[PDB]
């Protein structure tokens, strides 16, 4: 069937319009709602729609949120609607829709027995953290850092984070919820029960995607809530009084024994390129506060071989847009800016 | 590990606990 | 006992004046001459004298080169003034420059002696002002030609790291050729081996990266028995080079073909407890590609010397860093958006 | 005197190849 609605543009204004749409087909289904696949009559253009169940004397905070945004990076929201079980209120957020992920691109090499092309790891985290620099920008922590919420366009390579499901705006002195994030990419703070926690938490995150596409399997695989602090205290040691204070002030343990931390060196697999693994070591701190910003990330050497003029795509193609940067993109350090930004892009 | 988890971390035993489920 | 000669300034006046010296003794010699130590009457401050037997009319380049230094990193040129021996024609050049009394090869072989890595703080304290140094003389097109721990000067007290012994030192003039057999064997860039006479300044950064693993391993990381074996021990690490990393390195050098050997994996060349980011700076410096090397000024930008750009960062020795971020324009000129790293927010 | 030879007749690489093999 064709199906007509009157929506809002996402960004936008504002005033509502009819937008017809057909071939929807579910892709997805869960706690949160569902999300439909559909073709835009007027367009061609391919949707996502994430159907949510919406508590009609409450705003959505995704929506709120979604709503903020316009970047390369993230994934646009083009349209939203509601409907109508009688009195049901749902929202709707449509979607531009990118068919691939950087889960089933890993998992695609990692089933071959192989890792990701270290341009690859370039490109992704490269544009990953661009998408974290916009959205701290305004105060938004993502909440959800995970590769399945990192959509992939195949032949492009650009990557959008997705999936602000989670998504917060964090006032200081306010409280958050510790139980959040996917349990191999929720930072220690949370586990040990912080509240008052930061943006920063999306930096751990990312720096468990990064050695997550080094390794080829998750780095801290938790077969729960505590073995999750386990597997990273094979890693990174046990934290120090001070590191302790630092993740929740409002947690004492006076006695445990001290362990030390693995090297980094012997976390990955001989060949893992150097560069990768310094990033890394400056991400999977337990410090919230001596993470890397994502900005900060962005302009590490690591990342030197995007910001060569000769750079090009395994597949022959050109890398996609990346130093088209906004001042608001560039707020947490505009300086940085003739660094991000090599002379052949201006 | 949620109830558990909470239980850890109101009686600050977390680390110890880890600790010994590490070996 | 007082020592009195004409001597002229280093910088810059260039007018001719008495200078005393007192207490001189020989700290060196060498196929290059003598050095002395000696103490100004003028102020007690040391100094060092390196007594080079020259031949005018010609220059000597070592003088020119050094009349024109004047920075922090840099062993200074106080004076300089003429002798002759007694057997006719026998002139001798005087370069008097400030003592310093410590080196780099000195406290790393202390170290090492007492089986003890170099604390990691005082690599990257070391290494920072050796680029710095660098960045500072290839801005004149000057290439050392010689860097090495034993060219590496140390104030043990404050940490001051000074360059030293420009006698291999040339102004590098593109189009203009330069000789091969140059550098210290364990310190010699692969391109040089090659026999490239069209090479840039980049060989004072493999040089320095040398530097930097020898920091790392307590000992040199290509110990190569004769010329050949040197580039053997490269290829220990290196593996055997591209046929356009061999272009890059000297284009008037083919070889069709030859068995291919692969790198060793940086992580493996190194002890497990090396900090990454001496590593991965490591990998940046020791490459054939002689364009792919770090700029010095990119090399001081490295994460590896964060801990420097640290409000809060100390000396073992309980005294503050020297002067790390007082950049001039000179300095920066090959690169200015870099001061957003190199001098951080504190310091401004 | 032995470099400048590899050096001159192409044959740098090899000879340091079968030198690290022996
Ligand atoms: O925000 C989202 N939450 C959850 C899912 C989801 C839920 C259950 C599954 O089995 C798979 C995915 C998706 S899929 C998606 C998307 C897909 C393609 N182009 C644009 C957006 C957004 C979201
Ligand atoms: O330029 C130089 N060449 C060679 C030496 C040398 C000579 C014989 C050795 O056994 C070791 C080193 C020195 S020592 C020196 C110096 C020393 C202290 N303060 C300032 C300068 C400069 C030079």
């Amino acid at each position: 069937k064709v199906t007509t609605v009157v929506a809002t543009p996402g960004q936008g204004p504002d005033r509502p319009q009819e937008v017809s749409y057909t071939d929807t087909k579910v892709i997805g289904n869960g706690s949160f709602g569902v999300v439909y696949q559909a073709k835009l009559c007027d367009s061609g253009e391919l949707v996502a729609i994430k159907k949510v169940l919406q508590d009609k004397r409450f705003k959505n905070r995704e929506l709120q949120i979604m709503r903020k945004l316009d970047h390369c990076n993230i994934v646009r929201l083009r349209y939203f609607f509601y409907s109508s079980k009688k009195d049901e209120v749902y929202l709707n957020l449509v979607l531009d829709y990118v068919p691939e992920t950087v889960y089933r691109v890993a998992r695609h090499y990692s089933r071959a027995k192989q890792t990701l092309p270290v341009i690859y790891v370039k490109l992704y985290m490269y544009q990953l953290f661009r998408s974290l620099a916009y959205i701290h920008s305004f105060g938004i922590c993502h909440r959800d850092i995970k590769p399945q919420n990192l959509l992939l366009d195949p032949d492009t390579a650009v990557l959008k984070l997705c999936d602000f499901g989670s998504a917060k705006q964090l006032v200081r002195g306010e409280p958050n919820v510790s139980y959040i994030c996917s349990r191999y990419y929720r930072a220690p703070e949370l586990i040990f029960g912080a509240t008052d926690y930061t943006s920063s938490i999306d930096v751990w995150s990312a720096g468990c995607v990064l050695a997550e596409l080094l390794l080829g399997q998750p780095i801290f695989p938790g077969d729960s809530g505590v073995d999750q602090l386990v597997e990273i205290i094979k890693v990174l040691g046990t934290p120090t009084r001070e590191q302790i204070r630092e993740m929740n002030p409002n947690y004492t343990e006076f006695k445990f024994p001290q362990i030390k931390a693995h090297p980094w060196t012997k976390v990955f697999r001989p060949r893992t390129p150097p560069e990768a693994i310094a990033l890394c070591s400056r991400l999977l701190e337990y410090t919230p506060t001596a993470r890397l910003t994502p900005l900060e990330a962005c302009a590490h050497s690591f990342f030197d071989e995007l910001r060569d003029p000769n750079v090009k795509l395994p597949n022959g193609r050109d890398t996609p847009a990346l130093f088209n940067f906004t001042t608001q993109e560039l707020s947490s350090n505009p300086p940085l800016a003739t660094i991000l930004i090599p002379p052949h892009a201006r | 590990p949620h109830r558990l988890l909470q239980q850890l971390v109101l009686s600050g035993n977390l680390i110890k606990e880890a600790v010994r489920r590490l070996h």
